[PDB]
RNA sequence: GGUUGCGGCCAUAUCUACCAGAAAGCACCGUUUCCCGUCCGAUCAACUGUAGUUAAGCUGGUAAGAGCCUGACCGAGUAGUGUAGUGGGUGACCAUACGCGAAACUCAGGUGCUGCAAUCU
RNA sequence: GAAAUCUCCAGUAGAACAAAAGGGUAAAAGUCCCCUUGAUUUUGAUUUUCAGUGUGAAUACAAACCAUGAAAGUGUGGCC
RNA sequence: AGGUAAAGCGAAUGAUUAGAGGUACCGGGGUUGAAAUGACCUUGACCUAUUCUCAAACUUUAAAUAUGUAAGAAGUCCUU
């Protein structure tokens, strides 16, 4: 007795979920709407801006879909920000804004829209979309993608939205999921939005723990105190980092070290190998011959 | 060897059931507010029974969730009433335990003539680090058999702490 | 009274499948349709909008118009003693490409290669398709292949 | 319909058929109504 | 070759029980000023990558495993069936002639492939 | 208390979806929470019963004007 | 493209004959010291592997015969 549900009949009549769903990655109910193109356009690719947030890293991609598999136009990473003068705090709001502005300028250099559609080179924290220039080509339209991530008012996913918008791309959006948005009286507080761009929310928390609890101020901010970084220096880091991105955003790969075959030679030492069918039946001969007289 | 498998109290859930509606319930709500500090949550009926005497969607029972350091105090408060002596029931196959008391006059508190007298149902779930595996949205999965909690292992933990016994 | 509804006698036709319920794969939506392509029709039980009538299950026709989510397909049907033209408007989820015309385009390219190649060498092409001809004469070797003498078996009760 | 294609409209009628796989399937349909076999350079000479 | 991000076909990819995993990555993991959301910072949101760990997840191997997938002169030219006779038989139904032809069953072998971009003794 | 409420484990749907019956659906078309009036306007094309007449219902667009969502989109009443 | 003939029930849905085992946590009648929080009986309670027979309004599987499309100048490619 008890239950005994998992029988031969249950396994035979079980429809497996695709695989991406079985892992817990993709939502196909959302992806049907995002990927599917208007059929009067035939073969115009529908670009979508992927944004993901792993532990201590941010990922950003621009993706086109085909029958064989998805093709990447261009991609950027938060661990490349060390080149532009940012070491600590790679999973902040300011990193997501910096990564978004980096991604846009990579793609616009390939397509050829550097001078035309520059973006916003002043930044007061305003709600704006990139306007089309008269007697010329329209801006590069990219739709925003989320995945299985939650959407709330003031989340890092919508920081990358404005990064791509301020970079030059026409990413259409509303004002109501940026930080400093009054819920009752629907208006934008531009002062509170500008602070999150230049690492303001973190630099205020520097001032509080500096005077108050010194144990937390040594536990947190080890790298800031080790590399000699004061509270008011945070404005100069993210301001100068934005200018460096608008200069040479080309992507250059690493030195790598060792060839692909040397990695393959090292990796195959530890990972195990299968047996032949004769060696399987040799183990059966051992189990029979050992347990025939019993020991 | 055992570094990560610490075995700890994850949460404590107090529950006070009643059989009627209205004013007696609202008194029992303020007992758990003094007990815990948090505002409790009110359950309600699934279907009409009649023999006990409650309709469907009548609204009757109350409960509250307790986590962290505040849960460990209220557990020992309840065990002080039970003389640190639980039976060999009071323990699931998965290794979660609980016990019943009558009257909230014990474990601190007072009579307070206006509010009245009520019993409780204590219940504690036990787990290990890596319970986020099941509870998170992105990438859900089952837990391996070595990491799962059992009855015998939880009783061995319970004898070590608290100065307590199994009796049966 | 007699029953003559829209989805009458459609118990097994619009029944989904064995172990293929739920969502559809994305390749169905990605496929392109220009005005001219031949397409076979298959109804899908899950998708209820732009669904074909039972008669057009397994029929084939040419595309005449394209729009947002659908394609216009003209199908010729028999009625009385005279064929009539009919216009349908089905969504992309039901339609798939036909593989009948597929083999014809392979034959056009191969014949063009054989005519162009052989004229500057062979002076003899033979490009019309031959029906399956009868046998030619041959000899069978009996070395290590001697005939086994058979005989009809007697009757037994299993 | 097949007898109409092979020009056997009247009772007792000849033709000759070039033997293929396709033409063999026509003869399967009409086998109760016709008798047929392989001629030689002798019967063909007399008929013509 | 290992791993991450977005995928295609959607079990050769699932399910159950026991062992193994260098490097990097992924994860668990540590905190609650600020946006945010709960009965509960568990979930979601923000913050640090610092205090810790391969225990789980994830990846791979093992098992005369259940299941799923190919094939066979394995069962079987058997069941069924289009066409024909002034064929048989009281009928029920059967055999022959020219053609087309299964499914269970039994045996044998396998147990995820692959596209774009990034990275690593 | 066999049956109230509370917690964990197994759970391919064996539940539920205003009614007859069949089909369909699992990060939903089921259950709960937030905002609203695409049950709106102007007219034609088209499937089903069919004389390829009408009646009823249903499907796919054009020009408008709105709702909702960060968006892609979805919506011209009730999953069919 | 199809769900009829046949096939199938140690494969869902529903129908159905016969024992064997596990008994165990358990619903019960006894016989044994009124005894049994104990045995052995018919036992259910299901469960576990087997076994006999079925289906217009059940089905994994799946013929024959009928049935849709194609086998080119209104064609296939190159250019602008």
């Amino acid at each position: 007795f008890i239950k005994d549900i998992k029988t031969s009949a249950y396994h035979s009549r079980y429809q497996t979920p695709f695989r991406r769903r079985r892992e817990g990655k993709t939502d196909y109910y959302a992806r049907k709407r995002l990927v599917a193109q208007h059929k009067a356009k035939y073969n115009t690719p529908k670009y979508r801006l992927v944004v993901r947030f792993t532990n201590k890293d941010i990922i950003t991609q621009i993706v086109s879909s085909t029958i064989t598999g998805d093709i990447v136009l261009a991609a950027a990473y938060s661990h490349e920000l060390p080149r532009y003068g940012i070491t600590h705090g790679l999973t902040n709001w300011s990193a997501a804004y910096a990564t978004g502005l980096l991604l846009a300028r990579r793609t616009l250099q390939k397509l050829g829209l550097d001078e035309t559609y520059p973006g916003v080179e002043e930044v007061e924290g305003e709600y704006e979309l990139t306007e089309a220039v008269e007697d010329g080509p329209r801006p590069f339209k990219v739709y925003l993608d989320v995945g299985l991530q939650r959407t709330t008012t003031g989340a890092r996913i919508f920081g990358a939205l404005k990064g791509a918008s301020d970079g030059g791309l026409y990413v259409p959006h509303s004002e109501n999921r940026f930080p400093g948005w009054d819920f009752e009286a629907e208006e934008l507080d531009a002062d509170l939005l500008r602070t999150y761009i230049f690492g303001g929310h973190v630099s205020q928390y520097m001032e509080e723990l500096a005077d108050d609890d010194e144990e937390r101020y040594r536990e947190l901010f080890k790298g800031y105190l080790a590399d000699d970084i004061d509270a008011d220096a945070v404005e100069d880091i993210y301001a100068d980092a934005h200018a460096a991105i608008r200069e040479d955003p080309a992507f250059k790969p690493t030195e790598k070290k060792f060839t692909k075959e040397q990695y393959a030679a090292e990796s195959k030492k530890y990972r195990q190998v299968k047996l032949t069918r004769e060696e399987r039946k040799a183990r059966v001969a051992a189990k029979i011959s050992a347990l025939a007289p019993q020991e | 060897q055992n570094p990560m498998r610490e075995l700890k109290i994850e949460k404590l859930v107090l529950n006070i059931s009643v059989g009627e509606s209205g004013d007696r319930l609202t008194r029992a709500s303020k007992v758990l507010e003094q007990l815990s500090g948090q505002t409790p949550v009110q359950s309600k009926a699934r279907y009409t029974v009649r023999t006990f005497g409650i309709r469907r969607n009548e609204k009757i029972a109350v409960h509250v969730t307790v986590r962290g350091p505040k849960a460990e105090e209220i557990l020992e408060r309840g065990l002080k009433v039970k003389e640190y002596q639980l039976r060999n029931r009071n323990f699931s196959a998965t290794g979660n335990f609980g016990f019943g008391i009558q009257e909230h006059i014990d474990l601190g508190i007072k009579y307070d003539p206006g509010i009245g007298i009520y019993g409780m149902d204590f219940y504690i779930v036990m787990g290990r680090p890596g319970a986020r595996v099941t509870r998170r949205k992105r990438c859900q999965s089952k837990i391996g058999n070595s990491h799962k909690t059992s009855k015998e292992d939880t009783i061995a933990w319970f004898k070590q702490r608290y100065d307590a016994e199994v009796l049966d | 009274g007699k029953s003559h509804g829209y989805r009458s006698r459609t118990r097994y036709m619009f029944q989904r499948d064995f172990r293929k319920h739920g969502a559809i794969a994305l390749s169905t939506y990605m496929k392109v349709y220009k005005v001219g392509d031949i397409v076979d029709i298959k109804a899908n039980g899950s998708i209820h909008k732009g669904m074909p009538h039972k008669f057009y299950q397994g029929k084939t026709g040419v595309v005449y118009n394209v729009t947002k989510s659908s394609v216009g397909i003209i199908i010729n049907k028999m009625v009385g003693n005279r064929y009539l033209e009919k216009r349908l408007n089905l969504r992309v989820e039901h339609i798939k490409h036909s593989k009948c015309r597929q083999e014809f385009l392979e034959r056009v390219k191969s014949n063009a290669a054989k005519k162009a190649e052989a004229k500057a060498q062979g002076v003899a092409v033979q490009l019309k398709r031959q029906p399956a001809q009868p046998k030619e004469s041959r000899v069978v070797s009996t070395e290590g292949n001697v005939p086994q003498t058979l005989a009809p078996v007697p009757y037994e009760t299993f | 319909k097949v007898l109409q294609l092979l020009r056997l409209n009247q009772i007792n009628s000849g033709t000759f058929v070039k033997v293929t796989k396709a033409t063999s399937e026509l003869l399967k349909l009409i086998e109760p109504y016709v008798a047929y076999g392989y001629p030689s350079y002798s019967t063909v000479r007399q008929l013509v």
